[PDB]
């Protein structure tokens, strides 16, 4: 018996947000990126520290530490990129236009250019980031998100985790009640941030075949850990 | 196989 | 602009009636199979598909206050997640095998090279019959993708977004309702509707990577692509 | 493209 099913809405929402992991810098160098190495090398570097927070945050997901240790390696290497990248979103958020990968790290469209394939997901981020602005997406309802793609994005590659799935629903739901919204407020909501899970799931396979072409042009060293979670996409 | 995933997720 | 004024139950029939046939394909028992063959007798099946699939999505409420270019786009971007829920909708009594056509059901052994996505499409099918999925609830799910899988990608057309986007809202409502008429306690309505909007995630992943495997098919240059799909497959550049 | 002409057919 998982000790997840047993929280009730506010003690979900304090884990999720307890288990945050920090907002990261890039490096302090105030040159503008316009090479697809100088871009690419901050980005990766960047993602490769974040990767190491996310291990962590995701064990302290509840009900993801119940699950066995291959059950966990599985459900990361399917969603880290779709966790990145709904993080990159959120924190973009207040920035229209802009895409805020770290607080002294702002990319325009026009440096997303500098990469063949990169603006087309570059506009995907974009207006993901303007839904969610004009959505007044709250944080706790972030967090709801971010645990449900950790969870969703591998399971059918399981009743355990369809159990928890629902209790996020619940805190979900809990979120918008408590903030006042009417019944049917509530189910559109839910609808609407629900299916926005299926552009970041869109966004990732467009950003994995990226990053597969940035592996064998070799340019951009990628690290061992970036390495095997690329190679796990097949 | 042995990945790295697997030490991290341990601690 | 009739779709805004449509009731959940006009909403459900509208859909219903809407609703493409099932259709066959060329294939042939004794006729040996192949690795190219096979592929060419889904081809063949998709590429009629397609010409039924533009005619259903008119009739959607909503979809022709579009414009020509917008409903384009929409199909291109959504036409594959709607051939496969489709088959994974016609695959919910055959556990174990995908229905392609009534007489052509394959199961993992079969497919060769392929298989990671037969395999996931095999469990989005157990995943619709461990839920009971309703017909009334897919051809809802079957909307929502056409509408949805292509929304975030000028001048006015932040209008053309916002129609699409009450119409999706439309469409949460009569789920609902089809929910709540079942039996449903308000909880339950949540979670089921949270559960059917899940598995759009993954019907966009299986989309997505078939459509890397039909791009790789193509430059294979062994199996033809009709011309239609030639073309809806160039969408995804 | 075929699937424009379709479409307005
Ligand atoms: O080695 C890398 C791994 C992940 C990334 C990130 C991507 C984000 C992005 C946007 C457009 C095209 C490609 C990509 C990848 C990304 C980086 C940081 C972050 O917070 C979110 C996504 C870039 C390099
Ligand atoms: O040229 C083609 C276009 C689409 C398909 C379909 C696929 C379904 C499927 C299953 C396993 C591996 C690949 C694919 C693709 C598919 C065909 C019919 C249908 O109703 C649904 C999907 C196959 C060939």
């Amino acid at each position: 018996n998982s000790l997840a099913l047993s929280l009730t809405a506010d003690q979900m929402v304090s884990a999720l947000l307890d288990a945050e992991p920090p907002i990261l810098y890039s490096e302090y160098d105030p040159t503008r990126p316009f090479s697809e190495a100088s871009m690419m090398g901050l980005l990766t570097n960047l993602a490769d520290r974040e990767l190491v927070h996310m291990i962590n945050w995701a064990k302290r997901v509840p009900g993801f530490v119940d699950l066995t240790l291959h059950d966990q390696v599985h459900l990361l290497e399917c969603a880290w990129l779709e966790i990145l990248m709904i993080g990159l979103v959120w924190r973009s958020m207040e920035h229209p236009g802009k895409l805020l990968f770290a607080p002294n790290l702002l990319l325009d469209r026009n440096q997303g250019k500098c990469v063949e394939g990169m603006v087309e997901i570059f506009d995907m981020l974009l207006a993901t980031s303007s839904r969610f602005r004009m959505m007044n997406l709250q944080g706790e309802e972030f967090v709801c998100l971010k645990s449900i793609i950790l969870l969703n994005s591998g399971v059918y590659t399981k009743d355990h985790i369809h159990r928890v799935l629902d209790k996020i629903t619940d805190t979900l739901i809990h979120l918008m009640a408590k903030a006042g919204l009417t019944l049917q407020q509530q189910h559109q909501r839910l609808a609407q941030l629900l299916l926005i899970l299926s552009h970041i799931r869109h966004m990732s396979n467009k950003g994995m075949e990226h990053l597969y072409s940035m592996k064998c042009k070799n340019v951009v060293p990628l690290s061992d850990l970036l390495l095997e979670m690329l190679d796990a996409h097949r | 196989k042995h990945k790295i995933l697997h030490r991290l997720l341990q601690d």
